[PDB]
DNA sequence: ACAGGATGTATATATCTGACACGTGCCTGGAGACTAGGGAGTAATCCCCTTGGCGGTTAAAACGCGGGGGACAGCGCGTACGTGCGTTTAAGCGGTGCTAGAGCTGTCTACGACCAATTGAGGAATTCCCTGGAGACTAGGGAGTAATCCCCTTGGCGGTTAAAACGCGGGGGACAGCGCGTACGTGCGTTTAAGCGGTGCTAGAGCTGTCTACGACCAATTGAGCGGCCTCGGCACCGGGATTCTCCAG
DNA sequence: CTGGAGAATCCCGGTGCCGAGGCCGCTCAATTGGTCGTAGACAGCTCTAGCACCGCTTAAACGCACGTACGCGCTGTCCCCCGCGTTTTAACCGCCAAGGGGATTACTCCCTAGTCTCCAGGGAATTCCTCAATTGGTCGTAGACAGCTCTAGCACCGCTTAAACGCACGTACGCGCTGTCCCCCGCGTTTTAACCGCCAAGGGGATTACTCCCTAGTCTCCAGGCACGTGTCAGATATATACATCCTGT
């Protein structure tokens, strides 16, 4: 859903603060990014009911920090 | 820089896919945010799972090892 | 089976005049259990994952890693790092 | 006098957040736990150790429930904790 | 001598071997591993109680109580990610009220 | 035992717990609320600690029971 | 003169045998090759047995091989059981053995 | 005739001290007959499949691996290859 | 008569057989299996005795009558 | 005093698979084996050897059966062996 | 080359007139004749050399019939045997 | 002539005599055994296709089929006694359910 | 409209006994014995009749064993067939 | 690999014409494995004939006399 | 519990195709006759084994009783298995094509059988000697079964004090309604980069073989840690006074 | 907004009690030393897979404009929560008794081991006899080895069609728990038959010898069986209609 390049470059720029010349299977990209969009998909739901919760339809940030702080991330 | 790379009709599907009716413009830096989080807690630990194999590639297995203990850990 | 005497041998050169009460220590028996078979889990994690019958410093060295928070780590792997150099040493 | 409402609810929460002790009565819970556990086995015993153990579990339970739904109350911009909260919290930590 | 010495530890190395030999961890259990675990245990012990004797002091105590591991494990933010599952009783609540309820 | 001894867990105790956790008013349907989640709370740990004591088949539930049916639940209790 | 079993290296009787297959009428015809063979195959399936026999005595404590030693070498061995699988041995009794849920003995741990 | 002084000299090469009952070497000469008409039996029908007039080594051979267990059988053809081999030697 | 293979005697095999508990009806039908089972080897071994022209059973016609219901006897010849 | 139920059923059991002695009494079986073989030609004799050869096998087939039983009593949960058991264990085996 | 089929087809139009027999059904019929004669003849190759006499007779093919078959299918095989060996040696 | 016709066989004694000397039974055949044997072979062969035409004409088909030779088999149980370690080839099984199963 | 549970399985056991079919698919059975083959001998053909003989004695084996195995669970008193059922009737046949 | 190939299905129709009602999920495995075992039993004498015959093809006879010496015996196929 | 509707199977008819049945020709096998040898049969005698009886003693079986444990029935709950539907996949059928291996024929040589003679091995019998196993007795250990004792927690009781329970008034909070401005969505056009395909290269992953060092196991000895007891200090509680915070009135 | 009053909290000092800390003795675990075997490390090889680069296409993203919807702020009203006072009830503490469990101990029975003695039986040796095994020669057939031809096996492709796979949902069956009653086990006592053991007699099997009949081998001739081709008939397949059974609704 997310597009593959986007996602695969920026998995890179993150592994290069903890290891140099890592190399990526294929498959590891493909595993981060469904983890990545199902983890995303999760939060935007528990974001629509801290929206909803407010008596509001549009979500906004302090709706995604509360479901964020009271999942204790 | 390449955080931008996760764009913001991306980010809109995600949300709709996830019910939600109306995004604020605000959102689209947020969810960067969170998400950018996120796969560090991830890649990190998959990252010292190939260096106690002394490997240089991640495997998906080291993948699926991280993901396992972070959702443990959430 | 306790900690107790070690605990009072760490607490008395961290702060050599404080005591501690037994409700305390307790808890400090509680952290200490805990924090071991956690370490030694993802230790046996590591070892089976790599197909190791053997659990050794590289192993407790990344379940430490895996476990503390980054600073906690940075300085946890350095005791143990000195810690078995010098007994290999002695 | 009459100390203004609300502000003897903030000395409440002064006193209560500076000290340790539980606020449950014991026998209270002692009972409940029993009625509870007899259900299960009808003979069973607990060491006074485990009730205690419950009644400090269950205690630090309430109050970390009562911290979110006081996040959600503040979040719906009023001040007064209401049910909507709690299932609310609740249905966010996923503990329903 | 005994190997804690002999590793510069207070904490017993020999007991952690076996009580890594005794946990079924692993069939086999090398030389190191109890040295480094037993010098991570007293690095992480250290830690603690020079926070909660900060806290005992600053109350003008000359004795560490549960409350004041509680209020060394809340304040320090590392410890707090490290024991943020855990209940420590009679540990209490570190004290917090936002300015939204305050006047 | 009685039936309905969920009922001491009274309502000054209920608001004691509330003032804890930083709450300056509550509804007075709160009261109920909370009855209901701590015996839904309190109900799957003891079955857990049970379960351990039959497994033990032993007379009784310790406290170490009560302590692994938490880490098992996955809440840590310290000092037990 | 110098016996067909000397001559293969064999202690089973090579003639014996040879006079066998042709006496049973197996076919018209029996090779000079199949009598050596054959009683080879005996002769190694019997010091297999004894073997096995002999180390059923030894650990009984017993200097001689009986009926008992032969039925536990043939139900020890695998494959002896499954070449004598439709066997009975004579005054040999049963392999010691009764089902874990028979006894009352737990765990309890 | 029975092949009991035979089965003793192979009692002998195996376990020289041991001895064996009257009544255990009875069931050895059961067996040895059991284990011949098997092997003769099979060869015979074997022999007669191929339109052979001839049990030779061959029949012997195939005999003993259909009748054998698989372990078994492995080692009974090398005993009775190096047999055959040391008799044409 | 087939009264003559005993309770005891059925009880001892069965426990050579393992079996730890017996309901009483087992020793009428192991009596009937017994009787059976001789029926069809001792109907072999005659008609071995009978071919023979002979009018004494030997171990022998036991042993081939074994052998043909598929059950071989080492130990008699 | 008095050993609970089964304690002595298993000693039992243990001396029995020790030993290796035919359980039924020799003269029983004998004359069983004389009845049975008076409805196929009258006025047979027996080889002593003959009613020996019978006896070890009806015996091997009896404790043969009998773990077979066993495991159907087992297999229906059951530590007590039933003629049901019996009747399956021989149907199973083709009899 | 060597096969059974024309004389189970006389047995067949000699039982059943009307009825017919598929070639399946006439192998299987071809290889239960050839079952049945290699158990006779086995049976009765045995029986000879048990009683270490060099011949097959009708004596030993009876008593295989005798060993090899039940009951009355059993009785009934021995006396078309004899049946027939009467018939033909009068003759 | 012919030695069937002798016996008054429909099968083949002179075949029987050959397949008996040609076989390696005995080192001897009497002038008796292929009469006797290849009338039992005939009765045993009647006996089966009278109950596979039995069988056939049940099902009103006018030819055996292998169907009907199982059918046949399998309901004599003399038959049945005699071919149990037997199997016929494109043979089905007997029509049967446990009363336990059925309603 | 659904049939209840068990009235189809009733009512193809009634077809599947009345009919004398090979019921394993051809093509798949075949690739499965020349799998099994080529552990024994490399290169090695097959007759057609070859496949079709192995066929109908494997399907004839597995019929009279689900036959056994039925028979077992009935014993205890089940209906489903269960792995343990397989293995005992495997065992009393004695292998 | 091929094994996979005797579909759940066709089990399920052996099964049925053994009377089976009900089939637990676990059997098709455990019938995989008991077929697999029978073949490779068959198959192996079936193989050391056409080896004693010297032929490179598998026969229709001697599969029947691999059946016959397994004790079982086909009739149909010569 | 009963009635009606739907689904599946069986029966009937027609047509087409494949298999069975019959006839003919040729080759092989069986039948008939004669000869020779041995195997089968019969008769007689002798020896051994089986059958039957008698007597006694001992062990096993039978017979009865009491209690415990297992089998059987009943009930409830949860998950797995069955049935239905849609979509996808592979089997089956038909046709082509090629090659390997099966099957047959002919020729030649070696192997096996048959015969005769000779020699050795094996079997049988007898005697003697030694060893192994069995039987009995004695002692110890281990398991099975039951009781004792000791300690911990529930239960009961009394009384006092604190907590909660209840009622009321007021004030603050919650909820609703309304208005307006901004921001999100939507539409369109243009631009850009993702996606896909292909090509080339290397370095990391995986695997296999070998050899040494490390760890486990066993045994012995010593020191440390735990358990129990004692003493002193620290903290908590109580009482009083002062200070600080909050509320109302000018 | 400011000042004063009242309530609450904090601080200081003294006293008491319990827990913390230290000391001593003993036991168990830690350490030390040796041995052995395997795991892991090291080395080398192979080859997949990851990384890099290029080009093209098109979908997606981006930018801007437009317009309305939703968020937020304001205002008003009503409801319900709080705080305080008084009353009521239960928690808490101390004390005492009994049961329940857990562990320990005792007692009895059975099994195993050691020792001693006796029996048998097995093994070894020797001698004699008979039959089988070996050796050598001859002869005939079977099998091997080669050549040749044809069939069947294997591969490929194209297609349709029905079967298989995936998923959804609901109910039934399996599994577990509980209670009760009957039947089997353990044991004691009494009775009966089995087993040891010997003796006697007769029958049946084995062995030997002789004779006759039956089967095998060989040769020749004739008929039957097998193979191939053709014609006919039954079975199979398709479609339609009726009947039976099961499922669902009242």
């Amino acid at each position: 859903l997310i597009r593959k390049l986007p996602f695969q470059r920026l998995v890179r720029e993150i592994a290069q603060d903890f290891k140099t010349d890592l190399r990526f299977q294929s498959s590891a990209v493909m595993a981060l990014q469904e983890a990545s969009e199902a983890y995303l998909v999760a939060l935007f739901e528990d974001t629509n009911l801290c929206a909803i919760h407010a008596k509001r339809v549009t979500i906004m940030p302090k709706d995604i920090q509360l479901a964020r702080r009271i999942r204790g991330e | 820089d390449n955080i931008q790379g996760i764009t913001k009709p991306a980010i809109r599907r995600l949300a709709r896919r996830g019910g939600v009716k109306r995004i604020s413009g605000l959102i689209y830096e947020e969810t960067r945010g969170v998400l950018k989080v996120f796969l560090e807690n991830v890649i990190r630990d998959a990252v010292t799972y190939t260096e106690h194999a002394k490997r240089k590639t991640v495997t998906a297995m080291d993948v699926v090892y991280a993901l396992k203990r972070q959702g443990r850990t959430l | 089976e306790s900690y107790a005497i070690y605990v009072y041998k760490v607490l008395k050169q961290v702060h050599p005049d404080t005591g501690i009460s037994s409700k305390a220590m307790s808890i400090m028996n509680s952290f200490v259990n805990d924090v071991f078979e956690r370490i030694a889990g993802e230790a046996s994690r590591l070892a089976h994952y790599n197909k190791r019958s053997t659990i050794t410093s590289r192993e407790i060295q990344t379940a430490v890693r895996l476990l503390l928070p980054g600073e906690l780590a940075k300085h946890a792997v350095s005791e143990g790092t000195k810690a078995v150099t010098k007994y290999t040493s002695a | 006098h009459r100390y203004r409402p609300g502000t003897v609810a903030l000395r409440e929460i002064r006193r209560y957040q500076k000290s340790t002790e539980l606020l449950i009565r014991k026998l209270p819970f002692q009972r409940l736990v029993r009625e509870i556990a007899q259900d299960f086995k009808t003979d069973l015993r607990f060491q006074s150790s485990a009730v205690m153990a419950l009644q400090e579990a269950s205690e630090a339970y309430l109050v970390a429930l009562f911290e979110d739904t006081n996040l959600c109350a503040i979040h719906a911009k009023r001040v007064t904790i209401m049910p909507k909260d709690i299932q609310l919290a609740r249905r966010i930590r996923g503990e329903r | 001598k005994t190997r804690s010495s002999r590793a510069g530890l207070q904490f017993p190395v020999g007991r952690v071997h076996r009580l890594l030999r005794k946990g079924n961890y692993a069939e086999r259990v090398g030389a190191g591993a109890p040295v480094y675990l037993a010098a991570v245990l007293e690095y992480l012990t250290a830690e603690i109680l020079e926070l909660a004797g900060n806290a005992a002091r600053d109350n003008k105590k000359t004795r560490i109580i549960p409350r004041h591991l509680q209020l060394a494990v809340r304040n320090d933010e590392e410890l707090n990610k490290l024991l943020g599952r855990v209940t420590i009783a009679q540990g209490g609540v570190l004290p917090n009220i936002q300015s939204v309820l305050l006047p």
